[PDB]
RNA sequence: GCUUGAGUCUCGUAGAGGGGGGUAGAAUUCCAGGUGUAGCGGUGAAAUGCGUAGAGAUCUGGAGGAAUACCGGUGGCGAAGGCGGCCCCCUGGACGAAGACUGACGCUCAGGUGCGAAAGCGUGGGGAGCAAACAGGAUUAGAUACCCUGGUAGUCCACGCCGUAAACGAUGUCGACUUGGAGGUUGUGCCCUUGAGGCGUGGCUUCCGGAGCUAACGCGUUAAGUCGACCGCCUGGGGAGUA
RNA sequence: GUUUAUUAAAAACACAGCACUGUGCAAACACGAAAGUGGACGUAUACGGUGUGACGCCUGCCCGGUGCCGGAAGGUUAAU
């Protein structure tokens, strides 16, 4: 669960631990680790193109499957593990011809459970399925946008999707959201929501763990030059325009979305 | 509530003589059983205040039985504290 | 011009205001009239004469569809039904049925406190 | 005494508009007044007697 | 609720129209039946009306 | 084993599968070792109140003496399987009349 | 030592007692669409507001939240706060015919511990109605209100606090005795198995009332009557349940 | 903690927190004349932009002006 750090320094003072015994302690599948190399603020022409991105801990990448498969082979859950890579802890299953793989892991997922992913696969946390095998109103995870795609909505921590309707060949899904947009029925989806619900519950108390993060600090435009930010000079604080981006674009409101070729497929905005 | 055949069971477990469902060694074993299966209950089912009351009440007359049974007979007090796990 | 001659009234009576609708047996609405179209204000058109006004005017208005028998469901606690039935059969439809249709909820939503006074 | 299954005795016990008769019009017992609610509103789950004559 | 007018008739009326508990029962659940106080002092006036 | 009171409604479309869902579940009972005190089948009926916009309803009545564990996996089915557009399953008032 | 106080077991009975989950039906609101036109809504009157970009009214489909019309009761349960659709799981208490068992194991309890309406506070959700604050329009001599039109916190869920109420029956708990009538609710014995008919025995309750008590109002077998055990509290009003 | 490495180390910047807003993934946004690339082998408990700056108590009134969001009935209106 949460745990509150006693205040014996300031940054011990205000820092929630979340905390998982379920947890792998020890090294990670190393038939499923790929290199992972930092790149953020590197473009192939070398500039930053998204800012604030820096050093952090050197991470390993994990092949998580996304695009679930071995349709008919149960699965038998091993110890969930730890996954920098992304807010969500992950489980390390086996199926029954010898064959580990990660998966995302849902909420109720522990050490022992069994999971399958075919098209008579009972309905069950943890288990993948088209979304017409799948009863109107669960609450899924993991879930495709086309059939064969692999999982691309709900892979944060804690988050679902609702199934709302069916067209016939196509699956109304309100999203995190609060978006409802429409997804093909062979799309698949794990049944259940993703676990480590607690993750928006950590406080990290100060600057060095957004550090290790990987985040590095933020300039205001106020405190920047005329030459760097759009904001910025004045012989005092305040500089007094509408607020914008460093480039110019509006960031207060200004909706920027230029796609038209899935307004089709979003069925009502997102509030 | 405990069942039937389990009170039987305990009966006729805790009691030397025939029918002696009265006798303050059945009567706290009873409810030394049934204080169990509560916190089984209660462990998942917290915020039952109205339940725990009636658990309260057991802890209490349990507690009750055994001063009385202290200061009756020290033997059979120290017998039946060491047969059921309580009291450290 | 119309030659099924099937048509439904809804009155819908409340204690300010009531309001005649009659319309066919799909639901789509045929014609309206009311008691401020009437030509009443207030505690006039409170009044259960300005609902017998009202459906006169709007059994003027389906004249030209021109319904023979004409289903009745009244909605509300108005004092104007009991004069709107009265006035469309002195218009002349032939009542097969009166039907109330008062929205009478469970306790559902919370009702408001306003007028204590 | 009273069961939910049949609809002629539940039927002469609600009104027209579905709803339950008061005990001091029925004439019948507190108990068997309990008992005959929670049929009627067994059978109204069911769907052999309706909530409401509108609809 | 429902009345259905029977093929012989004179006029179309309701014969309990003034006795309908349907206005009765909406004008309460306009506003705030109290279920503590009303129905202890309408059974305090029937104890004392009947005897 | 605590006996139980199953009344669900299937689909007039799906009214042909009846007699194999009832094999189903008695099979299902009599695997986990329960047993069928009653078993009615009502046929279609006309319903009191339009659910799901459908019309008349197949009806069927089983008083089972079963285990919790087996009546709740029912229940999930009974959930899980959209033929069955109601069920309900009750504990109380149980050795009712015979075929009433 | 005893059972007669207290408790346990067998078999049943009623109940919105509690915790968790699922589902159902009216209704409100919102969205999309069909018909249709000039008003709707509101009030003591109006006006702000909605509607000429099509409102209100009627019908269809969908979404979401909250509370469960009738039953419903001078009913029921819980120590109190309190608890109302239906179904399941776990569970607490009460009562009854009959029999058995232990044998004073009992009553009260300052400190201590737990529970504790509504409003409020923290974190995370949800938000349909209602609605403090706020805004507009009325009313008025004025109106920071009563009224109307909106409307945020909140009301709802999970986990933590807070620990107060006209938390009342303004009546602390346990035990015993003391004339009566009329009902309600819930068990049981007998009679003529022929009926929701008659005679008893228990529990919980509502009203009237005799002696008695009280300053009086009134209480009156569930006492404010006659006693016994223990605890809490008061010593003129304001200041003040304040520093 | 950082800062004008060479006259200013500060109350300045940053910061953990807080909020607004954009973004349904071939995401927004950025570099690029385009391919492509970062964002990210991430997926709304995620990412960006903005302002404020632990924590405690709080954050009142004003939408007339300028932005932004929504609507198209009417007026004006380009190439054609």
């Amino acid at each position: 669960a949460v745990v509150k750090c006693k205040p014996t320094s300031p940054g011990r003072r205000h820092v929630v631990k979340v905390v998982n015994p379920e947890l792998h302690k020890g090294k990670p599948f190393a038939p499923l680790l790929e290199k992972n190399s930092k790149s953020g603020g590197r473009n192939n022409n070398g500039r930053i193109t998204t800012r604030h991105i820096g050093g952090g801990h050197k991470q390993a990448y994990r092949i998580v499957d996304f695009k679930r498969n071995k349709d008919g082979i149960p699965a038998v859950v091993e110890r969930l593990e730890y996954d920098p890579n992304r807010s969500a802890n992950i489980a390390l299953v086996l199926y029954k011809d010898g064959e580990r793989r990660y998966i995302l892991a849902p909420k109720g997922l522990k050490a022992g459970d069994q999971i399958q992913s075919g098209v008579d696969a009972a309905i069950k946390p943890g288990n993948t399925l088209p979304m017409r095998n799948i009863p109107v109103g669960s609450t899924v995870h993991n879930v495709e946008m086309k059939p064969g795609k692999g999982g691309q909505l709900a892979r944060s921590a804690g988050t679902y999707v609702q199934i709302v309707a069916r067209d016939g060949a196509y699956v109304t899904l309100r999203l995190r959201s609060g978006e409802m947009r429409k997804v093909e029925a062979d799309c698949r989806a794990t049944l259940g929501e993703v676990g480590n619900a607690e993750h928006m519950l950590r406080v990290l108390g100060k600057a060095g763990a957004a550090r290790w993060r990987g985040v590095r600090p933020t300039v205001r435009g106020t405190a920047m030059n005329p030459v760097d930010h759009p904001h910025g000079g004045g012989e005092g604080r305040n500089f007094g325009k509408h607020p914008v981006t460093p480039w110019g674009v509006q960031t207060k409101g200004k909706k920027t979305r230029s796609n038209k070729r899935t307004d089709k497929f979003i069925v009502r905005r997102r509030s | 509530s405990l069942s039937t055949e389990a009170t039987a069971k305990i009966v006729s477990e805790f009691g030397r003589d025939a029918n002696d469902t009265g006798s303050t060694e059945v009567q706290v074993a009873l409810l030394t059983a049934q204080i169990n299966h509560l916190q089984g209950h209660f462990a998942e089912h917290k915020k039952d205040h109205h339940s725990r009351r009636g658990l309260l009440r057991m802890v209490s007359q349990r507690r009750k039985l055994l001063d009385y049974l202290k200061r009756k007979d020290v033997a059979r007090y120290t017998q039946l504290i060491e047969r059921l796990g309580l009291r450290r | 011009r119309k030659q099924v001659s099937d048509g439904v009234a809804h009155i819908h009576a409340s204690f300010n205001n009531t309001i005649v609708t009659i319309t066919d047996r799909q639901g789509n609405a045929l014609g309206w009239a009311t008691a401020g179209g009437s030509g009443f204000r207030g505690s006039r058109k409170s009044t259960p004469f300005a609902a017998q006004v009202a459906a006169e005017r709007c059994a003027d208005a389906v004249k030209e569809y021109g319904i023979k028998n004409l289903e009745v469901m009244v909605k509300g606690p108005g004092p104007g039904r009991e004069s709107t039935i009265r006035a469309l059969n002195a218009a002349g439809f032939r009542i097969t049925n009166i039907t109330d249709v008062t929205p009478i909820p469970h306790n559902g939503c919370r009702p408001p406190k306003k007028r204590r006074v | 005494e009273i069961d939910y299954k049949d609809i002629a005795t539940l039927k002469n016990y609600i009104t027209e508009s579905g709803k339950i008769v008061p005990s001091r019009i029925t004439g019948t017992r507190a108990k068997y007044q309990r008992q005959l609610a929670r049929a009627i509103k067994r059978a109204r789950y069911l769907s052999l007697l309706p909530y409401t004559d509108r609809h | 609720i429902k009345v259905r007018e029977n093929e012989p008739f004179d006029v179309a009326l309701r014969r309990f129209k003034r006795s309908c508990e349907k206005a009765g029962v909406l004008a309460e659940v306009r506003r705030r039946e109290f279920y503590e106080k009303p129905t202890t002092e309408r059974k305090r006036a029937k104890a004392s009306a009947v005897k | 084993m605590r006996h139980y009171e199953i009344v669900f409604m299937v689909h007039p479309d799906q009214s042909e599968q009846v007699p194999g869902m009832i094999e189903r579940y008695t099979a299902a009972i009599t695997g986990a070792e329960g047993k069928i005190h009653r078993l009615e089948d009502w046929g279609r009926r006309q319903l009191a109140y339009p659910i799901n916009k459908l019309h008349k309803a197949h009806y069927v009545l089983m008083n089972v003496e079963a285990p919790q564990e087996v009546i709740d996996e029912l229940e999930t089915t009974f959930r899980f399987n959209d033929a069955v557009i109601r069920s309900m399953v009750m504990r109380t008032k149980h050795a009712v009349t015979e075929a009433s």
